[PDB]
């Protein structure tokens, strides 16, 4: 599960919004409100997904492999950026493995959902045509499926 | 188990209500749900309807798809951009002979004609997919394509956000029930929901809604029961919501007796799907011998499933558990071996592949490259241990469990039809009411594409809907305010009855939420079929299962709550025991064993395709508080041949 | 898992210690510990020897015997007390072939001559036992008498307290390692421990040590792993203590490998043996058939034991794994049918019957009647549920895992006495080390009574040995140190490494009590012929499970603690890594299934008289760390036949 | 799992020790200096012996079912005496049942340990006699067994 290393966490105070508590796809992660320091409140509903970890603006947040199967000792750390993540993989035995890939072709925030898309029309709401249908398929007519005789 | 910091408790009368009017009302922010709300928001125009996405999270990592996923495991290809085209008629034969002779194949054809178009979308969006040097999608298997997909889920949630508008997306707002006309039984009109940040009640007034809430995890007690409870192969986000409020409502549920028992790396639960049809593992027992052929001879009895190539899964699930209960374990996937003949020799193509082989983790499932660094395994130089997880409840991925939702007017047969009082694609049994992604039972195979897939095509039906019938229901406010009473009532249990004694957890009057899911995970396991029986189960096991879930549910009237985390942890168990129950019955009514691998009724081991070869359909009467079921025999809609 | 109100932290250098000089030191305060309490202050008066008991707990209640007992398992009956007189001859005939014949019958003989005398004490004392009109002993079984047990053990506890004197009396104080002779290596010197009450650290010289600490629970994931995973049918409060800090010792085990799973009423785990052998219960599948019926032929591959009266148990045991199985569970003891019977319409009888039948259950697992009551379950009207429960390790019960111990002079046949340098009843391979109850093997079928006397023949032997060897051992104060640091390391090391995170238990410099113990019970669960796989074996999961434990062995060092109760958790822990190391060693040792019921080595599924009817002994050297296996033949001590 | 009720609990007024944390053999009772009344710690690991509860001079400790198999509703109540113990068994459904079962037939505290018995000798320490011996068994001699031939 995630933990917070108080070192590190500044809770957020230079920012709009808390990042962890915010991004936690389960609610676990949430403010002490007392040291100003985040904290997951529930680990045995982690999923380990590493979100609240990749979007830490401090690199306050790391995850310690649930105790039920894990050594103790090892340990994945990313560096997410905006088209590419790096990750550093560190074994027990001290191994340590770095890797990169690329996470978008494309500016963030800069999807035009229906870019080149022709205004809907009540006719074309009675077909089986969705946005963008059937080019954005590859195909200038919309696939046909043979029906069992 | 949870104890949480400090008390965060309110009554229902003293908090706010804020009521919101829609016309459509998405519950679920995941993949479904996104593409429900980018598809809505480009009709809804024709209209100037409003569209409303309530998540009960934050959209931009919610669901499923919160670390990213390594592929897409639907992309026909019609036209060559991947290593390997295929045609609909084969897809949906495939998908039909998975389920091992049960699919609707007007649902399957009809999101797979539409699935290619919502890939290339993606990749237009920024999405990396895997290229050869030729600029092929490069394939995983025969029906996915290898995508660099850490951001998956961010890139999706930047699309429905542009489309929807950020003001109507809600965020960290948990959806619990939802609302009916109250001039009419079986037409939807809303849902009701609270805050998870702050003391705040919503109702939702929507002429359409359309339910995108996920599976169902941790029904089941797991295979590691401490902190690693916490590591479902499934997303652990998601709890049966749907499943829950669609059949409060009296919507139709379809094949929930097939739940998903994945194999994966076992413990971390890793994927696999790289590792056999990309890297060309090999799974062995202790013993080096490859299950899949030694076990060959098993499968023959099934006919014609157990000669389809690739064999079904569940057939698969059946070999390696008869070589758990022969003993054989550990089983292995022998990844040092798959790399070293791919390889070849070569040192530098190696590196290439292994750093393949980690991207393959680490861009889906961490905990499992995170298992390899604590236990120090090299999968260069040493095999890792392998298990079917427990069970999971959903309809998107090898799992069809979900409602019995209408197909489009120009593939589904007639036979399919007569349930649904409206014929809109994707509509349930209940008027206004769609289910996509795991919501939506006998059209599996869906997953990422394919579920962003199913709802784009709800979200023009439920526009289709409105325009043309012009639907106005009427929330019933004596309902609502009962259920805003409900909703707030285990913090008021709790307040009311923690003075019986010094410890908050230990109280006569009342279970906690990880109380009431503990002995939920333990009745499942130990009757319906879970982990603790080698996924067995009779009639008398699935009887007693339903006198538990009795006593339970009963007991749900007493759960209590200390803050508001612990008060949505309340209601996910709620919907957890519900599902539980329905999926129970669905076990016990249908007199065989279709899937073996995935459950074996011991009463009835052999596959009846002369009287079982139906979907079974049921429905609870919340007013009767009775359950019906029927059959509803499969007919072949696409043409095909084995 | 522990969540502590607040910290109890001590470092090494702030404890004073307590030094504690006796003759005679006994390590729990159970039954066999008071037993030995009682027998050794009656001889030491002999050399004016001082003797001294320590209990972790309060010897009031202390141990297995804490909600009391409702039955005594071992009474011979020589001269006609009870309703059924027996011999001795038929007595060890009856433990070896329940055994499937490997008992050290010197040691089963020893303690069957003696026990009828304990009993008596017992009854003379206040024991109240149940008394038919004619004034005989009720007897449950063949060899069972029932009691009014419920104050079992505070009557015990009083014989012991007024024969050795309160004075002499140490309670709440963990010993968790075993002190030896500085002038010898393979003799004992004393023992350390610590306070659970305060900051205390003690240090015991002694001559001579009894092993009474009781077997070992927890080891194995239960079947509940909720709050439930306290309800162990075993003493939970038996952690192997006495195992580890014998074997670390240098001191030789035996029939590790013999674990006990007990057949009992599912979850509560309350007794059986009053129900079947008192109440004539019968046990049926889910189908109505009664088991022992139609399963009975396939005992007759275990000829001459399968066809033994009684069967011995883990072939039971065999019968029932059979049906789970095959899927018929539930199984069901038929208690409406049993009294039904049993009161022959006379509604009186049936009262009367219904009373022995809830004080059964109140007299010593409460937990059964609670869960009667919670689930509404009256005895008289529907069965209920029966299962077995996770393994457990012990030597008292019908398990036989314990140290190898030596037996009297007049008994033990040479073929036995080879291992000990110094042949006194009861003591261990290590000089003046002694072993009773649950720690000393190969004479199970001890019991309550068994137990109590075995203690009293160690005891005995103990002050014999002291005035004719006269030992006079020297502690080593530089060990006395390294173990004082051992013992608070946890405390130095949460202190240490606590500010790594924002939260305690989420550590990854530590792991605390709970945390280790939740891994121990999944390895040994998973690979270890837990309820994971229905008690199967083989030698790769064993090895896995070494593999596993020795990454947990080496985490110990980086164990946590944040109290003193959580310090005594976490030494708890480590003595039950190393006995479930012992345990895995012994079971891949052993190249056979002698014992199905209780475990199969499916890669050795065939009990093996021609090369394994012989009890495995094995050595731990803490120095080369090194275990070292031997074999030694059966020989039948005493006369008797199948 | 036992629990205190509040209401009844005086953390052990001025008496000598308190009962509860005294005598639970797993050592899970324990007192909360701050409210002066008692908590099980540690709730499981406990065994549902009961021993607290019948210690409790106040009777103000009671256990709740482990809830991973117990619905709410049922009790088992005991009323500890001197020659005797008291149950009233309530179950989910409002059936009561009550017991009385014989704990003791002599006076606590009234044992004689070695009542009767000769002293011990050097020459007795030697052979196979316990404290008692053989008298205490009832038999006309030290009991003999077979050895096998
Ligand atoms: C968990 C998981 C899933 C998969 C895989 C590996 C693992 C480890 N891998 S492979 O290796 O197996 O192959 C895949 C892969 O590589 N490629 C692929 O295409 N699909 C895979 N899936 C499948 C897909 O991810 C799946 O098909 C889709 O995500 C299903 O979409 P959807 O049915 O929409 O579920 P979701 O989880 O995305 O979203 C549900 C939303 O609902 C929210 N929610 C739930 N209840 C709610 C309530 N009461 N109120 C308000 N909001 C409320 C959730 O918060 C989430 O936002
Ligand atoms: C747990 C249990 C046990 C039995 C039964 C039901 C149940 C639910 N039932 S039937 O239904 O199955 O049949 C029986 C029955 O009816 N009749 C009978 O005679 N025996 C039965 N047993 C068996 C007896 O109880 C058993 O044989 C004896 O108690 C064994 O005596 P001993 O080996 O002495 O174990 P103990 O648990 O009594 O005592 C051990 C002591 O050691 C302490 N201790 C442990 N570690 C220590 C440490 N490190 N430092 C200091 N002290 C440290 C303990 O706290 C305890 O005081
Ligand atoms: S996102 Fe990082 S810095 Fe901000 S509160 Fe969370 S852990 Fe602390
Ligand atoms: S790892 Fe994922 S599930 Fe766990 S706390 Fe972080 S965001 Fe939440
Ligand atoms: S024995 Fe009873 S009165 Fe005394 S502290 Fe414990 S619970 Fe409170
Ligand atoms: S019931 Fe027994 S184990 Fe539980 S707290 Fe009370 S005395 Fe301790």
């Amino acid at each position: 599960p995630s933990f917070v290393n108080p070192e590190k966490c500044d809770g957020c105070k230079a920012l709009e919004r808390t990042a962890c508590e915010y991004i936690c796809p389960n609610d676990l992660m949430t403010l002490d409100k007392e040291k100003m320091k985040a904290y997951n409140r529930e680990p045995d509903m982690c999923w380990e997904c590493y979100s609240c970890v990749k979007m830490c603006p401090q690199g306050a947040i790391d995850v310690r492999g649930y105790v039920d199967y894990s050594p103790l000792g090892g340990a994945c750390v990313p560096m997410r950026g905006t088209s590419d993540i790096m990750w550093t993989v560190k074994y027990r035995n001290g191994k340590v493995l770095r890797f990169k890939f690329a996470i978008r072709t494309t500016p963030w925030g800069s999807i035009q959902p229906f870019e080149g898309f022709p205004e809907p029309t009540e006719e074309a709401l009675k077909s089986e045509l969705l946005a963008g249908e059937p080019e954005i398929i590859g195909t200038s007519e919309f696939p046909q499926v043979k029906k069992k005789a | 188990v949870y104890y949480p910091k400090k008390y965060e408790l309110y009554k229902a009368d003293e908090v706010p209500t804020e009521v919101v009017e829609t016309d459509i009302l998405i519950i679920g922010g995941g993949f479904s749900g996104c593409g429900a709300a980018y598809e809505a928001a480009y009709w809804a125009k024709l209209g100037g309807l409003k569209v409303t996405l309530v998540e009960k999270a934050a959209v931009e990592r919610s669901g499923a798809v919160a670390q990213g996923l390594s592929a897409i495991n639907t992309y026909i290809d019609l036209t060559g951009r991947s290593e390997r085209q295929n045609t609909l008629e084969d897809y949906v034969r495939y998908v039909t002979l998975d389920m091992m002779g049960l699919a609707r194949e007007d649902l399957v054809a009809d999101y797979a004609r539409h699935v290619d178009g919502t890939v290339h979308l993606f990749e237009k969006w920024g999405l990396p997919i895997w290229k050869t040097p030729d600029g092929k999608y490069v394939r995983e298997g025969q029906w996915q394509i290898m995508i660099h997909g850490e951001s998956y889920k961010p890139i999706i949630a930047e699309a429905a956000k542009m489309a929807v508008g950020e003001e109507n997306i809600y965020e960290r707002v948990f959806i619990f029930e939802l609302l009916k006309d109250k001039n009419d039984p079986n037409a939807v009109a809303g849902a009701v929901g609270f805050s998870v940040r702050e003391p705040k009640f919503y109702v939702f007034k929507a002429k359409a809604v359309i339910l995108a809430t996920g599976g169902a995890t941790l029904l089941f007690r797991p295979r590691s029961t401490g902190e690693a409870a916490g590591r479902t192969w499934y997303a652990i986000f998601d709890t049966g919501s749907g499943y829950y409020m669609g059949l409060k409502a009296g919507a139709m549920l379809t094949q929930f007796e097939h739940r998903f028992i994945p194999f994966r790396f076992k413990d971390g639960y890793g994927p696999v799907g790289a590792w056999f049809l990309f890297f060309k593992c090999k799974a062995k027992n202790a013993y080096g011998e490859e299950y899949i052929k030694t076990r060959a001879a098993e499968l023959e009895k099934y006919k014609p499933y157990g000669a389809a190539q690739p064999i079904p899964t569940p057939l698969r699930n059946h070999q390696v558990m008869l070589e758990i209960m022969d003993g054989n374990q550990p089983i292995y996937m022998h990844t040092e071996e798959a790399l070293a003949e791919l390889a070849g020799g070569d040192k530098k193509k190696l590196k290439h592949i292994y750093e393949e082989a980690f991207e393959d983790f680490l861009d889906m499932t961490v905990s499992q490259a995170l298992l390899w660094a604590c236990q120090n395994i090299d999968p260069q130089e040493q095999p890792s241990e392998a298990a079917p997880a427990e069970p999971y409840i959903m309809g998107s991925h090898s799992g069809e469990a979900g409602f019995w939702v209408c197909g489009p007017e120009d593939l589904m047969p007639e036979e399919y039809a007569k349930l649904f009082p409206l014929k809109y694609n994707r509509m349930t049994t209940v008027k206004g009411l769609f289910a996509i992604g795991d919501c939506a039972g006998a059209n599996p195979h869906k997953f990422s594409s394919g579920s962003f897939t199913e709802g784009r095509i709800a979200a023009k039906a439920a526009v289709r809907f409105i325009l043309e019938q012009k639907p106005n229901p009427e929330i019933d406010d004596a309902v609502v305010e009962e259920l805003k009473k409900k909703a707030y009532a285990p913090m008021e249990r709790f307040m009311q009855y923690k003075d019986l004694s010094t410890a908050d957890d230990v109280n006569p009057e009342y279970i906690l939420p990880w109380q009431g899911l503990v002995r939920l995970q333990k009745i499942m396991d130990e009757y319906a079929a879970g982990i603790a029986t080698i996924y067995k189960t009779n009639e008398k096991m699935l009887q007693r299962a339903l006198e538990l879930l009795a006593f339970l549910k009963e007991d749900l009237e007493k759960l209590a709550a200390r803050d508001l985390h612990e008060l949505m942890r309340a209601w996910e168990l709620v919907h957890r025991v519900w599902t539980a129950e329905a999926h129970v019955r669905h076990m016990l009514f249908r007199k065989e064993t279709r899937w073996p691998g995935y459950y074996y009724r011991t009463d009835y081991p052999e596959l009846n395709d002369e009287e079982w070869k139906c979907f079974v359909c049921s429905k609870y009467d919340a007013e009767k508080d009775e359950w019906t079921f029927e059959k509803v025999p499969y007919v072949q809609v696409i043409e095909w041949s084995f």
